[PDB]
DNA sequence: CGTTTTATTTTTTTTTTTAAA
């Protein structure tokens, strides 16, 4: 019973209880509770192997394992948590010697991850010094601001060059520093000392549980000295932390103080390869069903013109560059972009929403709701002295992500013409009176293009329909059609399938097996240690067939190709080689181009 | 710009310098600064430095010979074969954009744009001038911006 | 998350019968497709029609409460509360509808195509005719989406149309 | 056992926005 006067907490209890818990530890998930799971030693001892042998410091660790153990530890950790957490670090810093006594025991650890929240909208006096974790989407990308910890002194006679660190804010003054004979008066200087880093960026909560017609309400907090630009800013992320408060300087004439207290959260943590299962990796490549099988997975319920799931073939087994290590010239980036054209309310958002609901780099857009110039970080008025900064653009924070765009022929001429270069150049020359540079960003594009009309007018080859010329309307490889089959035949099918999606009350695990995650990992392996080349085999095809590509150009109101889409073809070459097991070029791949292209390119009848 | 990250921008940082280092700086150059980071006694951060390392002594294709100056153009002995043999022009049509093909008129014409103009000795009543106004058009999908981008590597202040 | 109410007037004129739909109207299809129901309201000269409506109006002019002795009036409170008991049924649409309704939908798509100067259709036409019926069972309060549940759906859909030529 | 406290206004350039036969 040795305790702060105003509390009920003690070091030894929690220390011993947790050291027994980690001795009551074999991975209690994978060796006590999930015995059907298995990695059989206390994982933290295992880590003191797989940390020390890894030599890879600053562990990360939760504490939700502790529900089985005595919950009083849970509580007094919940409520008094800046005064027990170092004790659990001390237990770890003791565990060092369980597995290596005579190590280089000079480094420390970093570190929760267990408790709940619902939302930020409304909290209470009770919820003042307690553990919380909440999530949303990030807004900003800050700079650093350090923070002091100690005073380094000076002297006048005989070098009374004293020193001393800070509790948090005071140094004392008798007539000299650490009163040493007072040959002179007190001394201080403030630089040769200890400093500490941080930042500040805020979050926008973005769940599906956002109350009705309500605005953004948003939160923010600093960092600590290792938690500092962990962060490609702006995405769906959770934090843990400890609700903090602070009084405020009333007015500013003098030391008066406010009644109201501002709040933020303490600064801790954030939230986001296997040799074991090699078998199926090769198993799926050598299976010719890649054309459709995973494509069959993507739309979970929808066949909606499943030649578009073969258009989803276009898209993943990840996308190789022909970067230019030999000559160094020209920066030939292997970019990819296609659209999903309109004139019928088809799934030209729903797929884009399926994607954004899945990929974290998640944004949805369209004409007339926002500006073309949302790469600005506007200085309408700032918390500065008009040191006008355009901190970070918005539409470009999708680093190899996606922004979904809808209703594309919606905006003015300046909009959507301004982007005639970034597509295959990823440069944004900031040549304004303010600060200047040539920046970099490149990513993926998809939208729901629309002509001047609702329905494609018949009798009338496609180059006439959209109001772009036969250079810009005929630009890409193919910008793909979306029609109604003119009959009831197709119509009733997905009705009959998915009329009862309410009423099915089940899902069928067919031979087109709904891969829970066995899909999601192979693609992550899909780019690592084989490297698609291009030798002498699969290139002469449209070397020669450029005859066939362009000699349809003799014609107005018909259309041939132009020499950026051949680039799009050599970029098509990259994907299929490794998977199906020749990382050197095979010839069939160009057929996929003809399988794609002349589906609406030699549909040039007149 | 030799260092350039994804996502992030060439953020700004601020600095002072001494008398002999002062007003000896011009547009976009590559110098070697000193890493003496220092505090603001407001705090916020700053930094400081004391040393920089940004054609009489000669350019590449040389070793030391004599000229109007020390080695300003000294290496006539090796230049001059490539000075007068007027088919050298074809090197300047061929041996300069070998990775590229278009018309052969631009690739025989740009050079004097890069090179000095008139710079004569006449009036105060009015200036005479050397360089010329210039253009290039066509339509895209014809490789009409490779070249401009390359100049930034080729030539100075090819912004 | 807002339900949307669109109400407008015809173009130059009052539904000039020569100037047809989107001939007399100037609205892009993109918004009509987003709208479940489009409704034109015109009532030409009817000798008997405006009478009843007149005396009906004047009733609350000589008086303050219009409808006597045909129903028990429902106050704002009682109306809202009775509606308050409705929406949480999530009713049952038995499986025979799924095959049946997909057939009935085709009945539309044929008589849409048999005239060539007619309306286009979105998947929301079928999604809508689906969407409406199960709602009304909330006010049936029996979890029993059945035949009448969609026969009124189609009935009211048909009444939405086939009203301007005759 | 005495002798002292405390205020700022108009113009720029960007990104927004808005006008007539
Ligand atoms: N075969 C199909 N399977 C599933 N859904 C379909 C199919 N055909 C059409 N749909 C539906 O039709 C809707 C089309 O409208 P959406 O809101 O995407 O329109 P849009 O593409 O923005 O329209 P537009 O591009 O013409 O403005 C989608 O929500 C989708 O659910
Ligand atoms: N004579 C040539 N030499 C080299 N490349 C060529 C030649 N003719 C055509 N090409 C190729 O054709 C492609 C044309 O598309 P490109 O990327 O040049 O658009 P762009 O000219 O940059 O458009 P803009 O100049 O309007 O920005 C080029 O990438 C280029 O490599």
């Amino acid at each position: 019973q040795l305790v702060v006067w105003g509390t009920n907490v003690v070091v030894s209890q929690c220390k011993s209880k947790f050291k027994s818990f980690i001795m009551r530890f074999i991975d209690p998930s994978a060796e006590q509770d999930e015995i059907s799971e298995n990695i059989n030693q206390p994982l933290y001892l295992q880590k003191l192997e797989e940390i020390h042998t890894l030599e890879e410091p600053y562990l990360n660790l939760n504490c939700a394992h502790l529900k089985t153990f005595d919950q009083d530890l849970y509580r007094q950790l919940i409520c008094y948590p800046q005064e027990v957490i170092p004790g659990f670090d001390m237990a770890i810093n003791e565990m060092f010697f369980e597995r290596y006594p005579a190590a280089l025991l000079e480094h420390q650890i970093q570190v929760f991850n267990a408790d709940k929240t619902r939302n930020m909208r409304s909290l209470n006096p009770e919820d003042m010094d307690q553990l919380i974790s909440i999530s949303g989407m990030v807004i900003r990308s800050s700079n650093v601001i350090p923070e002091m910890r100690e005073a380094f002194f000076s002297c006048n006679i005989c070098s009374f060059s004293t020193t001393v660190e800070v509790d948090r804010g005071r140094i004392n003054q008798p007539t000299l520093c650490t009163n040493c004979n007072t040959n002179h008066c007190f001394r201080l200087i403030h630089n040769r000392s200890e400093f500490t880093d941080k930042q500040l960026v805020k979050l926008q909560e973005s769940p599906d549980d956002m109350a009705a017609g309500q605005t953004p309400h948003n939160v923010l907090l600093y960092a600590h000295n290792d938690l500092v630009d962990k962060v490609q800013p702006g995405d769906r992320v959770t934090v843990t932390g400890i609700y903090r408060a602070t009084p405020l300087k009333t007015g500013g004439l003098s030391s008066s103080v406010k009644s109201v207290y501002k709040t933020h959260v303490d600064v801790v943590h954030f939230r986001k390869f296997p040799p074991e299962r090699v078998e199926l990796l090769q198993l799926l490549a050598k299976k010719p069903d890649i054309y459709d099988r995973l494509a069959r997975a993507i739309a979970p319920s929808i066949y909606e013109n499943d030649d578009i799931k073969k258009g989803i073939l276009l898209q993943l087994f990840g996308g190789t560059k022909k970067k230019h290590a030999t000559l160094g010239r020209q920066n030939f980036r292997s970019e990819i972009h296609l659209l999903l054209c309109g004139d019928p309310g088809t799934s030209k958002s729903q797929m884009l929403q399926y994607v954004f609901n899945l990929v974290p780099r998640s944004q949805y857009t369209s004409g007339r709701g926002s500006s073309a110039v949302g790469l600005t970080a506007y200085v309408t008025k700032d918390p500065e002295t008009r040191q006008l900064v355009l901190q970070t653009g918005a539409l470009v924070l999708a680093d190899n992500g996606v922004c979904c765009i809808d209703e594309f022929d919606k905006m003015n001429d300046s909009t959507r013409s301004v982007l005639h270069e970034v597509m295959e150049q990823q440069t944004l020359s900031i040549a304004k009176a303010g600060i200047i540079c040539q920046l970099n960003a490149r990513t993926s594009i998809l939208a729901a293009a629309n002509p001047a009309e609702s329905q494609w007018n018949k009798r009338k080859n496609i180059i006439d329909n959209v109001q772009l010329p036969h250079t810009l309307l005929s630009r890409f490889d193919l910008i793909f059609l979306v029609l109604d089959p003119q009959d009831e035949i197709f119509d009733k099918r997905l009705a009959s399938h998915l009329v009862s999606l309410y009423y099915v009350t089940r899902h069928e695990e067919e031979d087109t097996m709904f891969d829970m995650s066995v899909l999601r990992d192979y693609i992550a392996y899909a780019r690592e240690h084989l490297s698609p080349t291009l030798s002498d085999e699969a290139q002469q095809r449209l070397i020669q067939a450029y005859v066939d590509m362009r000699k349809v150009g003799a014609g107005r109101g018909q259309i041939s190709a132009y020499p950026r889409q051949l680039e799009s073809l050599i970029r098509l070459s990259e994907a299929h080689a490794k998977v199906r097991l020749s990382n050197q070029v095979e010839l069939l791949d160009v057929e996929e181009a003809w399988r794609l292209h002349r589906e609406a390119l030699k549909q040039s009848a007149t | 710009q030799a260092e350039l990250p994804r996502g992030c921008i060439p953020r700004a940082v601020e600095i002072i310098l001494r008398s002999e280092l002062v007003e000896t700086v011009q547009a976009g150059d590559r110098y070697d600064f000193t890493g003496t980071l220092i505090v603001v006694p407001d705090y916020r951060m700053a930094f400081l430095a004391c040393s920089v390392q940004a054609t009489d002594l000669p350019m590449s294709e040389v070793t030391a010979e004599d000229m109007k100056k020390q080695m300003t153009d000294a290496e006539w002995h090796k230049i001059y074969e490539m000075s007068k043999d007027r088919n050298l022009y074809q090197n300047l049509i061929s041996s300069l954009f070998p990775s590229i093909y278009g018309n052969d008129e631009v690739k025989r014409g740009i050079l004097l744009q890069q090179f000095g103009g008139v710079a004569k000795t006449t009036t105060e009543k009015t200036s005479l001038r050397g360089d010329i106004n210039v253009c290039i058009v066509g339509d895209p999908s014809t490789a009409k911006s490779q070249f401009l981008k390359q100049v930034s590597d080729f030539s100075p202040r090819a912004i | 998350r807002v339900s949307i109410l669109a109400a407008a007037n015809p173009a130059f004129g009052r539904y000039n019968p020569r100037r047809t739909v989107e001939q007399n109207i100037q609205l892009p299809a993109a918004l009509l497709s987003r709208f479940d129901l489009l409704w034109l309201i015109q009532d030409k000269p009817d000798r008997d029609n405006d009478l009843r409506l007149a005396k009906h109006i004047t009733y609350v002019h000589s008086h303050s409460k219009q409808p006597p002795t045909r129903v028990k009036a429902l106050d704002m409170n009682l109306m809202r509360r009775y509606i308050n008991l409705c929406k949480r049924k999530n009713p049952t649409i038995p499986d025979e509808l799924t095959d049946y309704i997909v057939g009935a939908y085709v009945e539309l798509r044929r008589e849409a195509r048999n005239q060539k100067d007619m309306t286009f259709t979105s998947a929301r036409n079928l999604l809508g005719i689906l969407r409406l019926s199960t709602a009304l069972a909330r006010l049936r309060l029996s979890d029993s989406v059945e035949k009448d549940d969609v026969a009124e759906a189609l009935r009211l859909l048909e009444m939405s149309k086939d009203s301007l030529n005759q």
